[PDB]
Protein backbone atom coordinates (compact mmCIF):
# COMPACT_ATOMS: atom_id res chain seq x y z
CA UNK A 1 0.00 0.00 0.00
CA UNK A 2 1.34 3.42 -0.71
CA UNK A 3 0.27 4.99 2.42
CA UNK A 4 1.58 7.32 5.14
CA UNK A 5 0.85 6.57 8.63
CA UNK A 6 1.36 9.15 11.89
CA UNK A 7 1.04 8.02 15.56
CA UNK A 8 2.43 9.36 18.66
CA UNK A 9 -0.43 12.04 18.88
CA UNK A 10 -1.53 12.06 22.19
CA UNK A 11 -2.53 14.57 25.45
CA UNK A 12 -0.46 16.24 27.77
CA UNK A 13 0.40 19.63 29.60
CA UNK A 14 1.58 23.12 28.50
CA UNK A 15 5.49 23.21 28.57
CA UNK A 16 5.61 19.04 28.14
CA UNK A 17 6.34 17.10 24.45
CA UNK A 18 5.52 15.08 22.42
CA UNK A 19 6.96 13.07 20.00
CA UNK A 20 5.42 12.14 16.55
CA UNK A 21 6.36 9.66 13.90
CA UNK A 22 5.25 9.12 10.38
CA UNK A 23 5.74 5.49 9.08
CA UNK A 24 5.85 5.88 4.70
CA UNK A 25 5.04 2.27 3.12
CA UNK A 26 4.53 1.56 -0.73
CA UNK A 27 7.54 4.21 -2.57
CA UNK A 28 11.67 5.15 -2.21
CA UNK A 29 10.99 6.89 1.13
CA UNK A 30 14.52 8.08 0.34
CA UNK A 31 13.57 9.98 -2.24
CA UNK A 32 10.85 12.57 -1.37
CA UNK A 33 11.16 15.41 0.54
CA UNK A 34 8.11 15.69 3.76
CA UNK A 35 6.07 18.06 5.29
CA UNK A 36 4.60 18.25 8.58
CA UNK A 37 1.24 20.27 8.04
CA UNK A 38 -1.69 20.79 11.06
CA UNK A 39 -5.41 22.04 11.25
CA UNK A 40 -6.25 23.22 14.88
CA UNK A 41 -9.75 22.11 15.66
CA UNK A 42 -12.18 23.78 13.53
CA UNK A 43 -9.56 26.21 11.81
CA UNK A 44 -7.91 25.28 8.31
CA UNK A 45 -4.52 24.31 7.19
CA UNK A 46 -1.30 25.76 8.39
CA UNK A 47 2.56 24.13 6.99
CA UNK A 48 4.87 23.50 10.13
CA UNK A 49 7.83 22.02 8.70
CA UNK A 50 9.77 20.38 5.89
CA UNK A 51 12.68 17.82 5.64
CA UNK A 52 14.47 17.23 2.34
CA UNK A 53 14.99 13.52 0.56
CA UNK A 54 18.82 13.54 2.48
CA UNK A 55 18.07 15.25 5.58
CA UNK A 56 18.81 18.47 4.56
CA UNK A 57 16.98 22.13 4.13
CA UNK A 58 15.10 22.20 7.16
CA UNK A 59 12.74 24.85 7.92
CA UNK A 60 10.14 26.09 10.41
CA UNK A 61 6.73 27.72 10.37
CA UNK A 62 7.85 30.55 12.96
CA UNK A 63 5.68 29.99 15.95
CA UNK A 64 7.22 26.54 16.28
CA UNK A 65 10.77 27.95 15.94
CA UNK A 66 12.99 26.57 18.67
CA UNK A 67 10.26 24.37 20.13
CA UNK A 68 10.01 21.79 16.99
CA UNK A 69 12.38 19.84 15.66
CA UNK A 70 11.79 18.09 12.41
CA UNK A 71 14.03 14.78 11.31
CA UNK A 72 14.37 11.34 9.31
CA UNK A 73 15.22 8.08 9.56
CA UNK A 74 15.51 6.82 5.45
CA UNK A 75 16.51 3.57 6.42
CA UNK A 76 13.48 3.43 8.79
CA UNK A 77 11.20 4.78 6.19
CA UNK A 78 10.20 7.30 8.98
CA UNK A 79 9.68 10.51 9.68
CA UNK A 80 9.66 12.94 12.86
CA UNK A 81 8.81 15.51 15.01
CA UNK A 82 10.00 16.31 18.29
CA UNK A 83 7.61 18.54 19.52
CA UNK A 84 8.80 20.34 23.09
CA UNK A 85 7.67 22.98 25.15
CA UNK A 86 4.19 22.70 23.96
CA UNK A 87 1.53 25.10 23.62
CA UNK A 88 -1.82 25.31 23.65
CA UNK A 89 -2.59 26.76 20.50
CA UNK A 90 -0.16 23.94 19.42
CA UNK A 91 -3.80 21.86 20.45
CA UNK A 92 -4.50 20.28 16.24
CA UNK A 93 -4.79 17.17 13.89
CA UNK A 94 -1.31 16.47 12.34
CA UNK A 95 -1.03 15.35 8.83
CA UNK A 96 2.46 14.14 7.36
CA UNK A 97 2.55 14.66 3.55
CA UNK A 98 4.91 13.40 1.07
CA UNK A 99 6.14 16.49 -1.56
CA UNK A 100 6.07 15.96 -5.19
CA UNK A 101 8.57 17.19 -8.12
CA UNK A 102 5.84 19.66 -8.63
CA UNK A 103 5.97 20.87 -4.44
CA UNK A 104 2.21 19.63 -4.25
CA UNK A 105 1.67 17.70 -1.40
CA UNK A 106 0.64 14.23 -3.55
CA UNK A 107 0.08 12.30 -0.52
CA UNK A 108 -1.09 12.92 3.33
CA UNK A 109 -1.55 10.34 6.30
CA UNK A 110 -4.39 9.93 8.21
CA UNK A 111 -3.54 12.50 10.73
CA UNK A 112 -2.47 12.70 14.73
CA UNK A 113 -4.65 14.61 16.91
CA UNK A 114 -2.49 16.29 19.79
CA UNK A 115 -4.28 17.83 22.70
CA UNK A 116 -2.64 20.46 24.65
CA UNK A 117 -4.21 21.37 28.05
CA UNK A 118 -3.57 21.58 31.89
CA UNK A 119 -6.66 19.33 32.43
CA UNK A 120 -6.55 16.03 33.83
CA UNK A 121 -8.21 13.02 32.53
CA UNK A 122 -12.23 12.54 33.99
CA UNK A 123 -14.73 10.34 32.85
CA UNK A 124 -18.07 11.67 31.89
CA UNK A 125 -21.47 11.39 33.49
CA UNK A 126 -23.99 10.33 30.91
CA UNK A 127 -27.66 11.80 31.93
CA UNK A 128 -30.79 11.14 29.87
CA UNK A 129 -32.46 13.69 27.58
CA UNK A 130 -35.90 12.55 27.87
CA UNK A 131 -39.22 12.76 25.69
CA UNK A 132 -41.54 15.13 26.41
CA UNK A 133 -46.11 12.36 16.11
CA UNK A 134 -42.21 12.53 16.15
CA UNK A 135 -40.32 12.59 19.25
CA UNK A 136 -36.78 13.25 20.24
CA UNK A 137 -34.91 11.69 23.02
CA UNK A 138 -30.85 11.16 23.78
CA UNK A 139 -28.06 11.24 26.17
CA UNK A 140 -25.86 13.82 27.33
CA UNK A 141 -22.42 13.55 27.42
CA UNK A 142 -20.98 15.99 30.16
CA UNK A 143 -18.09 16.93 31.45
CA UNK A 144 -14.97 14.85 30.07
CA UNK A 145 -11.43 15.11 29.13
CA UNK A 146 -9.98 14.36 26.89
CA UNK A 147 -11.44 13.91 23.63
CA UNK A 148 -12.83 11.62 21.90
CA UNK A 149 -15.69 9.94 23.09
CA UNK A 150 -17.98 7.58 20.95
CA UNK A 151 -21.61 7.38 21.12
CA UNK A 152 -23.95 4.41 19.91
CA UNK A 153 -27.49 3.62 20.18
CA UNK A 154 -29.01 -0.19 20.73
CA UNK A 155 -25.35 -1.36 20.72
CA UNK A 156 -25.56 -0.15 16.98
CA UNK A 157 -29.07 -1.49 15.59
CA UNK A 158 -30.48 1.69 16.09
CA UNK A 159 -29.01 4.22 13.21
CA UNK A 160 -31.63 6.33 11.53
CA UNK A 161 -32.28 9.92 12.71
CA UNK A 162 -29.07 9.45 15.05
CA UNK A 163 -27.20 12.83 15.22
CA UNK A 164 -24.43 13.12 17.35
CA UNK A 165 -23.35 16.46 18.18
CA UNK A 166 -19.62 17.76 18.35
CA UNK A 167 -18.36 18.20 21.71
CA UNK A 168 -18.44 21.63 22.77
CA UNK A 169 -15.38 22.93 24.92
CA UNK A 170 -16.68 24.46 28.36
CA UNK A 171 -14.69 26.93 30.70
CA UNK A 172 -14.01 24.00 33.40
CA UNK A 173 -11.60 22.80 30.47
CA UNK A 174 -13.82 19.79 29.98
CA UNK A 175 -15.99 18.78 27.19
CA UNK A 176 -19.72 17.76 26.80
CA UNK A 177 -21.41 16.42 24.00
CA UNK A 178 -25.12 15.35 22.95
CA UNK A 179 -26.46 12.32 21.00
CA UNK A 180 -30.32 12.52 19.97
CA UNK A 181 -32.43 10.73 17.95
CA UNK A 182 -35.84 11.37 16.79
CA UNK A 183 -38.51 8.30 16.45
CA UNK A 184 -42.09 7.79 15.82
CA UNK A 185 -44.06 8.87 19.02
CA UNK B 1 5.08 36.10 3.49
CA UNK B 2 2.53 35.50 0.66
CA UNK B 3 -0.95 36.18 2.01
CA UNK B 4 -3.34 33.60 0.15
CA UNK B 5 -7.05 35.26 -0.27
CA UNK B 6 -10.04 32.37 -0.68
CA UNK B 7 -13.20 33.50 -1.66
CA UNK B 8 -16.34 32.94 -0.94
CA UNK B 9 -15.70 31.22 2.69
CA UNK B 10 -19.00 29.05 1.84
CA UNK B 11 -20.66 28.47 -1.45
CA UNK B 12 -24.05 26.39 -1.47
CA UNK B 13 -24.07 24.93 -4.85
CA UNK B 14 -27.32 23.81 -6.36
CA UNK B 15 -26.53 19.56 -7.11
CA UNK B 16 -25.63 19.50 -11.40
CA UNK B 17 -25.26 23.57 -11.45
CA UNK B 18 -21.47 24.84 -11.82
CA UNK B 19 -19.05 26.14 -8.80
CA UNK B 20 -16.36 28.76 -9.15
CA UNK B 21 -14.14 29.69 -6.24
CA UNK B 22 -11.55 32.31 -5.72
CA UNK B 23 -7.99 32.37 -4.63
CA UNK B 24 -5.55 35.33 -4.88
CA UNK B 25 -2.36 35.84 -3.72
CA UNK B 26 -0.51 38.91 -2.60
CA UNK B 27 2.20 38.35 -5.10
CA UNK B 28 2.79 36.76 -8.22
CA UNK B 29 3.60 32.83 -8.35
CA UNK B 30 4.74 32.95 -11.28
CA UNK B 31 8.20 31.37 -11.18
CA UNK B 32 10.55 32.24 -13.83
CA UNK B 33 10.64 28.55 -15.36
CA UNK B 34 6.91 29.37 -16.44
CA UNK B 35 5.11 27.48 -13.58
CA UNK B 36 2.49 28.34 -11.42
CA UNK B 37 3.20 27.17 -7.58
CA UNK B 38 -0.18 27.02 -6.74
CA UNK B 39 -2.00 23.75 -5.99
CA UNK B 40 -5.93 23.52 -4.84
CA UNK B 41 -7.17 20.59 -2.52
CA UNK B 42 -10.41 19.26 -1.07
CA UNK B 43 -10.91 18.26 2.26
CA UNK B 44 -13.90 15.83 2.47
CA UNK B 45 -15.94 15.43 6.04
CA UNK B 46 -14.02 13.53 8.70
CA UNK B 47 -11.32 12.80 5.75
CA UNK B 48 -7.80 14.26 5.14
CA UNK B 49 -6.78 16.87 2.27
CA UNK B 50 -6.47 15.20 -1.15
CA UNK B 51 -4.35 17.24 -4.46
CA UNK B 52 -7.17 17.92 -6.55
CA UNK B 53 -4.97 20.81 -8.91
CA UNK B 54 -0.81 21.34 -8.93
CA UNK B 55 0.77 23.95 -11.05
CA UNK B 56 -2.17 26.05 -11.39
CA UNK B 57 -4.24 23.99 -13.98
CA UNK B 58 -2.95 20.73 -13.62
CA UNK B 59 -5.32 17.68 -12.60
CA UNK B 60 -3.86 15.17 -10.22
CA UNK B 61 -4.21 11.31 -10.19
CA UNK B 62 -7.86 10.23 -10.18
CA UNK B 63 -9.16 13.83 -10.75
CA UNK B 64 -12.30 13.98 -12.58
CA UNK B 65 -12.49 16.06 -15.98
CA UNK B 66 -15.19 17.98 -14.04
CA UNK B 67 -12.70 19.88 -12.02
CA UNK B 68 -10.49 22.40 -13.65
CA UNK B 69 -7.67 24.96 -12.38
CA UNK B 70 -7.36 28.50 -14.43
CA UNK B 71 -5.08 32.15 -13.73
CA UNK B 72 -1.80 33.38 -13.27
CA UNK B 73 0.52 35.30 -11.74
CA UNK B 74 -2.02 36.03 -8.66
CA UNK B 75 -5.57 35.63 -9.68
CA UNK B 76 -6.78 31.89 -9.75
CA UNK B 77 -9.94 29.75 -10.05
CA UNK B 78 -10.95 26.41 -9.54
CA UNK B 79 -13.87 25.76 -11.70
CA UNK B 80 -16.32 22.59 -11.40
CA UNK B 81 -18.97 21.55 -13.46
CA UNK B 82 -22.04 19.84 -12.41
CA UNK B 83 -21.28 19.75 -8.47
CA UNK B 84 -22.60 16.50 -6.52
CA UNK B 85 -22.93 15.66 -3.62
CA UNK B 86 -19.47 13.96 -3.17
CA UNK B 87 -17.74 17.72 -3.77
CA UNK B 88 -18.83 18.45 -1.03
CA UNK B 89 -16.02 19.66 1.81
CA UNK B 90 -13.06 22.33 2.19
CA UNK B 91 -11.17 23.14 -0.76
CA UNK B 92 -8.10 25.02 0.06
CA UNK B 93 -5.43 26.93 -2.10
CA UNK B 94 -1.52 26.62 -1.33
CA UNK B 95 1.27 28.26 -2.84
CA UNK B 96 4.85 26.97 -2.45
CA UNK B 97 6.85 29.79 -4.43
CA UNK B 98 8.09 30.71 -0.90
CA UNK B 99 7.70 29.52 2.69
CA UNK B 100 4.55 27.41 2.05
CA UNK B 101 1.10 29.48 3.11
CA UNK B 102 -2.46 28.23 2.28
CA UNK B 103 -5.78 29.83 1.93
CA UNK B 104 -8.41 29.47 4.69
CA UNK B 105 -10.43 27.41 2.76
CA UNK B 106 -13.72 27.65 0.98
CA UNK B 107 -16.74 25.31 2.32
CA UNK B 108 -18.93 23.81 -0.30
CA UNK B 109 -22.01 22.41 0.33
CA UNK B 110 -25.22 20.89 -1.16
CA UNK B 111 -28.12 23.96 -1.52
CA UNK B 112 -31.65 22.80 -0.85
CA UNK B 113 -35.41 24.59 -0.34
CA UNK B 114 -35.60 25.47 2.87
CA UNK B 115 -36.38 23.71 5.81
CA UNK B 116 -37.50 25.31 9.48
CA UNK B 117 -36.16 23.26 12.56
CA UNK B 118 -38.32 20.56 14.39
CA UNK B 119 -37.45 21.97 18.03
CA UNK B 120 -37.44 20.03 21.49
CA UNK B 121 -36.36 21.23 25.15
CA UNK B 122 -35.81 19.46 27.06
CA UNK B 123 -35.27 19.22 31.30
CA UNK B 124 -32.31 18.59 33.31
CA UNK B 125 -32.15 15.12 34.72
CA UNK B 126 -32.97 13.91 38.53
CA UNK B 127 -29.29 12.52 38.01
CA UNK B 128 -27.79 15.54 37.17
CA UNK B 129 -29.78 17.73 39.66
CA UNK B 130 -28.17 15.20 42.83
CA UNK B 131 -24.87 16.30 41.56
CA UNK B 132 -25.43 20.75 42.48
CA UNK B 133 -25.68 21.18 38.25
CA UNK B 134 -28.67 21.44 35.77
CA UNK B 135 -27.96 21.35 32.16
CA UNK B 136 -31.61 22.42 30.12
CA UNK B 137 -30.90 21.02 26.42
CA UNK B 138 -32.57 22.50 23.20
CA UNK B 139 -32.41 20.89 19.94
CA UNK B 140 -32.81 21.98 16.62
CA UNK B 141 -33.84 19.12 14.33
CA UNK B 142 -33.07 18.72 10.55
CA UNK B 143 -33.15 22.21 9.10
CA UNK B 144 -31.64 24.15 5.85
CA UNK B 145 -29.87 26.75 5.58
CA UNK B 146 -27.39 26.69 8.86
CA UNK B 147 -27.97 29.94 10.05
CA UNK B 148 -30.08 29.95 12.96
CA UNK B 149 -30.69 31.54 16.51
CA UNK B 150 -31.04 30.47 20.12
CA UNK B 151 -31.96 32.55 22.42
CA UNK B 152 -32.70 31.12 25.82
CA UNK B 153 -35.18 32.27 28.61
CA UNK B 154 -35.65 32.20 32.07
CA UNK B 155 -39.00 33.11 33.87
CA UNK B 156 -38.97 35.56 30.43
CA UNK B 157 -35.71 36.91 31.28
CA UNK B 158 -33.23 36.49 28.69
CA UNK B 159 -30.09 34.57 29.16
CA UNK B 160 -26.44 35.73 28.08
CA UNK B 161 -23.09 33.72 28.20
CA UNK B 162 -24.39 30.09 30.14
CA UNK B 163 -24.79 28.40 26.90
CA UNK B 164 -22.89 26.78 23.97
CA UNK B 165 -24.17 25.17 20.90
CA UNK B 166 -22.39 22.97 18.48
CA UNK B 167 -23.91 21.93 14.62
CA UNK B 168 -24.10 18.63 12.94
CA UNK B 169 -22.45 18.56 9.59
CA UNK B 170 -24.75 18.67 6.46
CA UNK B 171 -26.50 15.54 6.47
CA UNK B 172 -25.32 13.75 3.20
CA UNK B 173 -29.26 12.34 3.02
CA UNK B 174 -31.33 15.19 2.77
CA UNK B 175 -28.45 17.96 2.86
CA UNK B 176 -30.27 19.56 6.59
CA UNK B 177 -28.43 20.67 9.83
CA UNK B 178 -28.83 20.25 13.08
CA UNK B 179 -28.16 22.50 16.31
CA UNK B 180 -27.87 21.42 19.95
CA UNK B 181 -27.71 24.18 22.75
CA UNK B 182 -27.57 23.73 26.77
CA UNK B 183 -28.31 26.30 28.92
CA UNK B 184 -25.97 25.79 32.19
CA UNK B 185 -27.25 26.83 35.32
CA UNK B 186 -26.66 26.05 39.28
CA UNK B 187 -29.21 23.66 40.94
CA UNK B 188 -29.54 26.55 43.34
CA UNK B 189 -30.40 29.20 40.57
CA UNK B 190 -32.15 26.56 38.66
CA UNK B 191 -35.03 26.04 41.26
CA UNK B 192 -35.32 29.54 41.77
CA UNK B 193 -37.32 30.27 38.59
CA UNK B 194 -40.19 28.34 36.94
CA UNK B 195 -40.75 28.53 33.15
CA UNK B 196 -37.77 27.34 31.01
CA UNK B 197 -37.87 28.48 27.40
CA UNK B 198 -35.96 28.24 24.11
CA UNK B 199 -36.73 30.93 21.31
CA UNK B 200 -35.70 29.69 17.89
CA UNK B 201 -35.48 31.98 14.87
CA UNK B 202 -34.54 30.72 11.46
CA UNK B 203 -35.81 31.49 7.70
CA UNK B 204 -38.37 28.92 7.49
CA UNK B 205 -40.21 30.46 10.48
CA UNK B 206 -42.46 33.40 10.10
CA UNK B 207 -41.64 34.27 13.72
CA UNK B 208 -39.58 32.83 16.49
CA UNK B 209 -40.94 29.41 17.78
CA UNK B 210 -40.85 28.81 21.36
CA UNK B 211 -40.62 25.55 23.25
CA UNK B 212 -40.46 25.47 27.13
CA UNK B 213 -41.46 23.34 30.25
CA UNK B 214 -42.67 24.62 33.77
CA UNK B 215 -39.59 23.14 36.10
CA UNK B 216 -41.37 20.56 38.52
CA UNK B 217 -44.96 19.78 36.34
Amino acid sequence: QVQLVESGGGVVQPGRSLRLSCAASGFTFSRYGMHWVRQAPGKGLEWVAVIWYDGTNKDYTDSVRGRFTISRDNSKNTLYLQMNSLRAEDTAVYYCAREDWAEAFDMWGQGTTVTVSSASTKGPSVFPLAPSGTAALGCLVKDYFPEPVTVSWNSGALTSGVHTFPAVLQSSGLYSLSSVVTVPS
Amino acid sequence: DIVMTQSPLSLPVTPGEPASISCRSSQSLLHSNGYNYLDWYLQKPGQSPQLLIYLGSNRASGVPDRFSGSGSGTDFTLKISRVEAEDVGVYYCMQALQTITFGQGTRLEIKRTVAAPSVFIFPPSDEQLKSGTASVVCLLNNFYPREAKVQWKVDNALQSGNSQESVTEQDSKDSTYSLSSTLTLSKADYEKHKVYACEVTHQGLSSPVTKSFNRGE
